[PDB]
This record gives C-alpha cells, structure tokens and sequence, in this order.
C-alpha cells in the first residue's frame, strides 16, 4: 500500500495564466533528478510539452491520448534518464516505481482523494524522500487540499522562500 | 584628494559584496619613471591603480619593453618572426633584463602590482610563460635558482592563475600554462590549485562576479542536459572548464556525488577539457574526498557514487594519477581504510583485474589465468605511476598490517568491521596479483626486500611476507630467517597450486575447436607441456626433502600452516587441502 | 613582495590535505588485550559481549598454542570455553 | 558603450540588411570564393559545375557554368593577383585551372587522388593540394607540374600560408596546427590549440592575426608575429565549419552548423549582426572592396547580404 511518510508537501496561491512563469521560477531554483508534471487534458499537456523543449528543458508528454505500447515505450525513454521532465495527465497506478523522481508538481487538481495519492505517494525500493508542490488557484484548490489533510493525516503548508537541500534528497 | 579614491574603492567591493593621479601615472610609466610610479601606487588601495585599462596597458607596455632582451634570446617560439620592441632611449630606466636575475628583481616587482589584470593584455601571459618554461626545462634539468622558482610560484599564483580566470574562453591559454606547469612537481601544482580555489575569488570583485557566473551557468546546464544529448552539452562544460575549472569541478562533483546517477553522462561530457584541467579536475576529486557521517552501518553511497566517478574519469582520460596513490597511502599512514575502497575502483576498472565456480577456479591455478585487450594503455600509466614515485612496496607494506589495524584499533556493529576488514584484505591480494603480473622479475626482485627483512624490520605478518616474496623465488637459509621443521615451513609457504597439480585440456579444446585460434591453441599446449615438466620437476626434488622433513607436532603446523594459507585466499584453499592430501599423505589420521 | 613563495613544509594548499602530506604491531598479544579476564575472574561482564569475544577468537588463532588443542568437552556457551582460555 | 566601429557597422548593416539569392547549379553548392578585385564571383557544386557570376551593380548575373569534370567540385579560389584565373579542385584525382576571360581550360593536372582542399600561394606561383589520404601536393601554376609531394600521417583537414609566403600552415585534427617553412619543406614547429579537431584557417588581408576554428564551436584569433592567441570567439553551438575576414579584417563572419551566421568584430570580439534564417550553413566568403557577403546554406543557391535594403 502506497504511504506518503517522507514526502514534504507545499502549496502557492497564484492565478490560473501564472502557472507557467512560476513553475519556470521552480526549475530555475529546486534542484532536482527528474520531474513529473500532472494536469487534466491532453491540449494543455501537449501546450505545456511543446513549450519546455521551446526552452532547453528536455521534456517528453504521456498524455491520455496514446497508445498502450506508445505510453510503455515514452515511461521506458523516461526511466532511462534519456529525457528529465515528465508532462503526464495520468500513470499506470502502482504509485510512482522510478526511484530518480525527486519533484512532483500538481499543475492542475486531481479528482479525489485517492488521485491526489497516486500522484503524490511513490512505491520505490531505496528513495524514500522527495517533494510535491501543489498549484492554489481558487477556494477548491485549498478544499481539496483540506480533504486530503484530513484523510491522509498530512500537512500540506506554504511555500517558503528557502528549502532545505538535505530535507527531501537522500 | 586621495580621499574620494578609497571611499569609491570601498563603493567598489560594497556593490560586488551585495583623475590628475593616475593622468600622472600614465605620463610616469610613459617615459622610463618606475620609482616615482611605485611610490604614486603605493598611496592608494592596493589594486586601484592598475583596475583601469589605461594604467594596466602602461605597465605592461613598459614590462615587455623591459623584458624584451630576455624573451628575444630565450623564449622566441620555434618559426615566427616576433615583433622587436625597440627599448626606450631614457638613461633612468629599468635596466632591460638579460639573464633570469634582473627580471627575478625588477619584473617581479612591477608584475606584482597588475594582479588579474593581464588579461588586458595576452601578449604578456605567453611571454612570461614561455621564459618561465625556459627557465624549468633548463635550470631544473643551487640557491638562486631556488629563489628564482619561489618568486615564479608566487607570480603564479599572484597574476598568472587570477588573470587566466577573466579571460572569457581560452582554450590555448589554459594549453600553454601547462607547457610550464608539466614541469613542476605535483605538490607545488596543488598548492596553486588549491590557492587560486579558495583564496583568489574572495578578492577581487571582478572574481567574485565571475564565481556567481560561473556557478550559475554551471546550476544551468548539469539540471538540464540528457543521458541523450551528450557532447552537444560537453561543449558548454568544456567552455566553463576553460575558464573557471575549480569551480566548475566542485559544483559538477557535488551533483555526481549526491544524486548519484547521471554519473556516466558527466564522465562522457568530459571530453574538451585541456591538460591543466584534467590536472585540475583529480586535484578536486582528492579535495571532496578528502575534506568531508561516512559509516552508517554500512559504506556510505556518495563514497561509493565518488569511487566509482574516479575509477570511470581516471580509466578513460590521461590525467596523470599520481597524487591519488600518495593520498591513499597517507590515509593508510593516518589509519583510514575506507578510501582503499576508490584505490581498488582504479586498480579494477584501468587493469581489468576485476567468487568463482570450480571450472574457472581450477583455470585460475599459464594462458587460462589471463583468460579468466583494451587496458594496455591505462595499465601502463598505472604501472608508470607507482614505478616512478616508489609507491608498489609502501602501499603493499601499509595494508599487510593495517588489515589488523582495522580489527584490533577499531579503525563497529560486528558487521561492519568485518566488511572493512574484507576490503582490505581483497584489495592487498588485488594489488599484489597487478605487481605481480605488470612488474616482472626485474622490478621485483629489485624492489621488494627479502623475507629476512619484511618481517623483522617493516613489521609485516608472515602471510603477505610470503604472499609478496613467491614471486622472487619464481630453503635452509630462508627456513632460518623465518623462524627468527623449518624446512617444512618454508617448503610449505614456498610453493603455490600452480606448481603441485596440472589442469586444461578438455576446456581448451572447446574453447579452440580461425588461425589466431590455433595459435593459441598451440602456445596453451606449450605452456600445458611445460607445466607438466615443471610439476614432474618439483615432485622430483620432494623426496630427499621429505627424508629429514620430521601429539603437538603437528598442531604448530596444523595452526601456523593451514589456518593462514586456508583463510587467505580460495586458491590458497585448494591448495592447502591438496599439499596436505598428496605431499603429506605420500599422522595423516 | 613576492620574495619567496614557499619555505621545508609541503603546504598542499587545502589546509586538511595540509594534514595528510605533512603527517609522516597492532597485536595485544594475549595480555595487553584482555587486562581485566583474569581481573575479573556475570551480568555485565567483559566476557558477555561478542564484540570482545569474537576479537579474542582472532586473537587465539595467532597465539595461545592451547587453541588447536583437542580439548573436546563440549562447553555449552563461548562464554565459558573464553574464560577457561584466559 | 560597445564600441565606435560597432555602431558605425549596424547603422550601415541596420540600412542594408536585404538578402537575396540566384540560382546557380542544380545540386549541393560546396565552396563559393570571390575574385581577386571582386567583380565576378564563382561557386562550385556537386552537380560537378563552376558557375561564374558577374556582379553589376547590387544583383549578379551568371556569366557562364564552366563544365567539365569526374566528380564533384570540392574547392574553389581564385588567382590572388588574376582577375580572370581560377582553379578547381574536385574529386575523381584531378584539378582544373579556367581561365574566365576566354572561358577554356588552361591546364589540368592529375594529382594522387580525391582532392578535398586548395589554396594559391599569395604570389601566385605555387599550388598547394590536400587529398582525403592526408597527402599535400604542391604544383607549379606557371608550369602545371607537381613539384612537391608530403605524407603527414595525421589528418589535416584544411591548409593556408603565412601570407609573405614564407611558411606553410596545416590543421590536424588532433588538435594542432602543424607549421612548416615554405621554401624548403621541413617541419618548423607544432602548436596545441584546440581540445578537439581544427577544421579551418584563414589569414586576414592586412597581416596582423589568422583566425582557427575548432569541432567544438570555439573560433580563435591568433596573432601571426607572435604565435600567441589572443582572444577565443564562442558564441556558435556547432563545431565551426567556415570562417572569413572582411575586406579590412576588422568584421569576421563565422558559419556553422546551427541556424544562423554571426559577425564579430575582431579587435573587441564582442558581437556585430548575425544573419537567422535557416538550413545550417557550410560555406561564406566576404567581398574584398565592399562589406558585403556571399554564402551556401543547406536545389542549391548562392545568397548575399548586403547593399539593397
């Protein structure tokens, strides 16, 4: 069963079109492996794809509108550390199994409870430690946020200006 | 007013921590006035004057004019013309150098005032390289040329190396700095690396500016590259290496040792580095293990992500290892064992020495052994480097009894140490197994001190005394130098399986059965037939031995002879099963 | 000035590798090991702990020639086949 | 402030910045070189042609294609004091020279095969040829007879001359530049420059520096009277593989394999225009009265950038 014991969890409260700028800001300061980037539909996750490799970043989509063997053969090109950042809407379950994931940015909000786990939690064998920052754009952002405090018995509080290096990376 | 000119200085390091005068100097180094310009310098913070380009390229105008008899003679480059600097007319001038001792005196105190601000002007750089290469390769190949090669160390380190740090990518300036810095020893390098590491870039704002660059850039492309794209991304590296390698170094070695990955795509993007950055680049490897926790229970990973980061970038590039055997052994010296770890990394990646079943066991007991060539050129380096700084019998010496140094002083949880102890051990039978092969009988012999003098003077145990000392032999008065039957022990410490039983045949002709084939074939028979003699040999001696060879008796031998030979190693285990099963054999019971 | 750069003290620049260059048996033998055995001679003993007991075992290997003796009387812990060798 | 010749070259490059290209073969343009005065201009492609444009006023004609060869055209250059002279250096083991005044063959002589790079002595008088299997054949222009022949046993990829004529100038792709002295052919001195291979080398007209450029996108200008480099010139991605020097030496426009061309200036190294279209480019080459420059990039074109607007 997935858990999140070792997992730091933050949340920004910004606007819907300062999505894409702040999470620059991110790239530009945590130091990180590989990311994996979560949103809701394959034209934005197509947008949000083409507009990383417009910059340097090496990113590849994993969008819902794909085939199966397509999907398997894009998660294996991104588990041999052949491309860094991963726009995905969705996953295969069983958690996340590439023990290199560090960050995890929730660009838009999951469905549930059990979404915001899948998303969140991981199923490594040897890194335990990692970060997730979540997007806050409305009042359903912190309600969201809320239910999963209260079902998973987590703290989810704000963003500093500074993390600690040590906290998140093994 | 020279008021407004150190409140401006202070504005100056201010901003980068977050003029009649020099109108004067400038006309005063124009015509032959070095006193009265000491004295304008002086007077002042120490780096104001020469921050501006107008007084550095005064200065410098008038250094090459001083200098000029000098690097005419002596430091013209091979097929060029040179430009004949036609020396100033003035009666007070500085006296034009012309053999290494007025340039010692005068240029040494007017280089001391530019700082990092020759790179106004490159023309200088190579001059004063290319003397100070003459000046090496000649006088080096005594007291004054002790102060001149001390006042060269400090240009060095003063103007050379900060200056080398502001010029934006010289690729051929960092390619001829290391036509004079190949010629001093290793430590004096690391001083200057080290120095102009952590010292020159606290200074001088301008290096400050260029540390954040640097760092930043660094930040930038490490995050970024691939494991696809590499040397689309070694180009950038090798861009920042030209300019900042210290730097650049540290930052990519903190990356690689904590993440831990992305290990193999950094030792792949190291390919358009210079020399002096490679020299640079193992300097800061023996920095981050040195200067830095380390056991939790078990070895720790950034060491392990450090060895194997070493055993990969010092396989691939010629970089010169040298200091790396030497820090090893003095950690050995200070009772350390932890960095054998790396050492081993090295001996097993750039040898290719790298449990074992019973077939390659018994090809293990001369072919086959080298079966089980791509590292006869890292070998070679290996080799030059412990032949040249007499590093083979130190290391060897140091492990034999650091191995129960490690046990005994604690150097815990019962399972740690033992994994330790392992280590040790298996890295002295690795490294003797290399000297063995890559050292033949000549540096053997001559190098390793006989058995008379291992144990009574370098406080060696017997096992790796006689460990090191087979090779030599490949008696009576070895047997009396041991002890202080004798004959028994040194019969028994003496030969090793190869020469007590013969394998090979059947593997062989599986493996044969293609020209270059048949002759191996054919030479693994010769060797196959001269074993046999061999053995056929040593049993032949055997008997008139076992003649005067001899409750307790043989519990001195059981102890003394099978326990340490049976411990060491798997082949020292069939060993001394099979000595004591056919010689003894033939109080068995 | 630079009149002399360096000295006889190899510097090393880095001030820990400072240490390491300018720096420069392991057998008790059966009586500086032990020392308190036969002073002591068991709740929170010397001769409870493995971490001693199993370092006397390597110690009685090299010496103590009453080791490969055939005692054979079966002593039921470590403890007491240790003891009775010191 | 950057600089006063900066700002005076992009306002003239600000008020003639129009591009504009003609159609010279119907294959892979490979060398496009410029007269000795800079009326006609020539470019040789891999549709094994020579086409030789006459430049009026700001467009150029095409004068004539000059046919005739085994294999494709590799290098061009002009006679360095002939208006009306040229050599082509191909594959299929031979070099032509053509005369453009009387459009004909004046020679051809055979050489040991697989010519890849030419150059003609700054008096005029000798040939220096390279072939794939590093081997260097100097022929008489006057006499078309191969006088020389040397084997290095590295690989050098592109050659030149000290510009008094009195030292030969090889890139190995080791990393170095090889000097020899001309006169008599014995090997001076080898000097390590790049990490990498050394692709190009050119020496600006007026004498002071003669630029290298490296496979790993480093271009340096060495100074000639003292062998020293001076300053390094990074801002391609690529590895270089052409430069050239404007008609004062000044400016120097460097082409590689990304994108886009840039101008340097030489005494500050800083930046001047760059041309982005497209189609990675192989080939440039200034004009020697006029700051105007001809290039090749990526069914093949020669372009200028220049006059017009």
């Amino acid at each position: 069963k997935l858990t999140l014991h070792g997992l730091q969890q933050y949340y920004v409260k910004l606007k819907d079109n300062e999505k894409n700028r702040k999470l620059f800001d991110l790239l530009d300061v945590l130091e990180f492996n590989q990311v994996v980037i979560f949103v809701k539909s394959v034209q934005r996750c197509i947008a949000l794809a083409q507009l990383l490799v417009e910059q340097n970043f090496p990113a590849i989509a994993i969008h819902r509108g794909m085939p199966q063997e397509e999907r398997l053969s894009r998660y294996q090109q991104f588990k041999d550390f052949q491309r860094r950042i991963l726009v995905a809407t969705n996953l295969f379950g069983r958690g996340m199994d590439i023990e290199r994931v560090n960050i995890a940015f929730n660009y838009d909000m999951p469905e549930d409870s059990d979404t915001y786990l899948h998303r969140v939690a991981r199923a490594g064998r040897f890194g335990t430690k990692g970060l997730a920052i979540t997007f806050v754009s409305d009042e359903n952002d912190a309600k969201i946020l809320n239910d999963v405090q209260d079902r998973f018995e987590v703290n989810i509080s704000e963003l500093p200006d500074e993390i600690d290096i040590s906290s998140y990376i093994e | 007013a020279d008021n407004c000119i150190m409140d401006e200085h202070k504005r100056e390091i201010a901003e980068a921590k977050q003029n009649q005068k020099l109108g004067l100097l400038e006309a005063l180094l124009k015509i032959g006035d070095w006193q009265h310009a000491q004295n304008i310098m002086d007077q002042m913070p120490p780096y104001y004057a020469a921050s501006h380009k107008l007084i550095a390229l005064a200065i410098c105008k008038l250094i090459h004019i001083t200098i000029e008899p000098l690097y005419r003679r002596v430091g013209v480059p091979k097929g060029a013309k040179g430009s004949p600097v036609n020396a100033l007319q003035n009666k007070r001038a500085p006296k034009q150098a012309e053999s290494f001792e007025d340039l010692r005196r005068d240029v040494f105190n007017m280089f001391c005032y530019l700082g990092p601000h020759l790179s106004h002007d490159p023309i200088l750089f190579a001059k004063v390289v290319r003397i100070g290469k003459s000046f090496m390769k000649e006088f080096q190949s005594k007291e004054k040329t002790e102060v001149i090669l001390s006042c060269l160390l400090s240009i060095t380190d003063q103007v050379l190396l900060p200056s080398l740090s502001l010029m934006d990518c010289n690729a051929c300036m960092s390619e001829e700095l290391w036509g004079m810095f190949k010629t001093f020893p290793y430590q004096h390098r690391y001083r200057l690396y080290g120095q102009w590491k952590n010292e020159t870039y606290n200074s001088h704002p301008l290096l400050v500016k260029v540390k954040a660059q640097t760092i930043d850039r660094a930040k930038y492309i490490m995050k970024r590259l691939t494991k696809e794209n590499v040397k689309p991304s070694g180009r950038q590296i090798g861009k920042l290496s030209h300019s900042n390698p210290t730097i650049l170094f540290d930052y990519i070695l903190s990356q690689i040792q904590k993440y831990d990955n992305l290990i193999t795509p950094v030792v792949d993007s190291l390919k358009y580095l210079t020399s002096l950055n490679y020299d640079v680049l193992a300097y800061c490897i023996i920095e981050a293990l040195a200067n830095p926790k380390h056991d939790d229970t078990t070895i720790s990973s950034w060491l392990q992500s450090l060895a194997s980061f070493c055993g990969a970038v010092f396989r691939k590039y010629p970089i010169d290892l040298a200091g790396l055997l030497q820090y090893v052994a003095n950690q050995l010296k200070a009772g350390k064992s932890f960095d054998l770890l790396i050492l081993k990394e090295v001996v097993q990646k750039m040898a290719g020495i790298e449990e074992m079943t019973m077939e390659q066991l018994e090809a293990m007991t001369e072919q086959l052994k080298a079966e089980g060539r791509n590292t006869k050129k890292s070998s070679q380096r290996l080799k030059d480097a412990l032949l040249d700084h007499d590093l083979a019998l130190p290391l060897c010496l140091l492990m034999a009894q650091q191995r129960n140094g490690v046990i005994f002083q604690e150097g815990k949880h019962l399972k740690l140490v033992g994994k330790l102890y392992d280590q040790c051990h298996d890295t002295l039978v690795q490294f003797g197994g290399f000297l063995a092969s890559n050292l033949s009988t000549e540096d053997y012999i001559k190098r390793v001190p006989s058995i008379d003098v291992l144990c009574n003077e370098f406080h060696t145990p017997h096992d790796a005394a006689f460990f090191l000392s087979r090779p030599m032999y490949a008696v009576h008065e070895a047997v009396v130098s041991l002890h202080v039957s004798p004959q028994f022990y040194a019969t028994f410490w003496s030969l090793t399986m190869y020469d007590l039983a013969v394998p090979t045949s059947y593997e062989r002709e599986v493996n044969k059965l293609k020209e270059r084939c048949t002759a191996l074939q054919d030479k693994l028979l010769e060797e196959e037939k001269k074993q046999m003699e061999h053995v056929q040999r040593v049993l032949q001696r055997l008997k008139l031995e076992k003649d005067n060879w001899l409750n307790e008796t043989i519990t001195k031998f059981l102890q003394l002879c099978i326990f340490p030979r049976c411990i060491f190693s798997a082949i020292d285990a069939v060993y001394c099963a099979r000595f004591v099963e056919l010689v003894h054999q033939q109080s068995t019971l | 000035a630079p009149e002399d750069f360096l000295g006889k003290k190899i510097l090393m620049g880095n001030e820990e590798l400072t240490r390491l260059w300018n720096l420069c048996e392991h057998m008790p033998t059966l009586e500086e090991f032990f020392e308190e055995a036969i002073e002591q001679a068991n709740e929170y003993k010397a001769v409870n702990n493995s971490n001693y007991g199993w370092r006397a075992l390597r110690l009685l290997a090299r010496r103590s020639p009453h080791f490969f003796q055939p005692t054979n009387q079966q002593f039921k812990s470590l403890p007491e086949y240790l003891e009775n060798m010191v | 402030g950057p600089s006063r010749y900066v700002l005076g070259m992009q306002e003239l490059f600000r008020g003639h910045s129009k591009t504009r290209e003609f159609l010279a073969h119907s294959a892979k343009v490979h060398s496009v070189a410029w007269s000795c005065d800079g009326r006609r201009l020539a470019s040789g492609s891999f549709d094994k042609t020579a086409s030789v444009f006459l430049l009026e006023k700001d467009r150029l004609v095409k004068e004539n294609n000059y046919r005739g060869h085994g294999d494709s055209v590799d290098q061009l250059c002009w006679h360095p004091s002939n208006p009306d002279l040229f050599v082509t250096a191909s594959g299929d083991k031979t070099i032509r020279i053509w005369d453009v005044r009387t459009t004909k063959c004046i020679a051809t002589v055979n050489t040991k095969g697989e010519n890849i790079n030419i150059c003609w002595s700054p008096d005029g008088q000798t040939i220096a040829v390279g072939n794939k299997d590093d081997v260097v054949t100097f022929i008489d222009a006057k006499t078309h007879r191969s006088k020389a022949e040397e084997q290095f046993k590295f690989e050098v990829n592109e050659i030149s001359w000290n510009n008094d004529n009195n030292m030969f100038f090889l890139t190995n792709g080791n990393g170095c530049i090889n000097i020899l002295s001309y006169p008599e052919l014995k090997p001076v001195q080898s000097i390590n420059a790049h990490p990498s291979n050394c692709i190009c080398i050119k020496f600006d007209p007026m004498g002071k520096y003669f630029a290298t450029g490296s496979a790993d996108a480093l271009v340096s200008l060495w100074d000639v009277d003292e062998l020293v480099c001076v300053r390094c010139f990074s801002r391609l991605d690529w590895p270089v593989r052409t430069l050239s020097f404007s008609h004062d030496g000044k400016m120097l426009a460097s082409a590689s394999e990304d994108h886009f061309i840039d101008i340097a200036e030489v005494e500050t190294g800083d930046k001047l225009w760059e041309v982005q279209c497209e189609s990675p480019t192989f080939t440039v080459a200034w004009h020697p009265k006029r700051p105007l420059l001809a290039f090749a990039c990526d069914a093949g074109t020669v372009k200028l950038f220049g006059l017009p607007n």
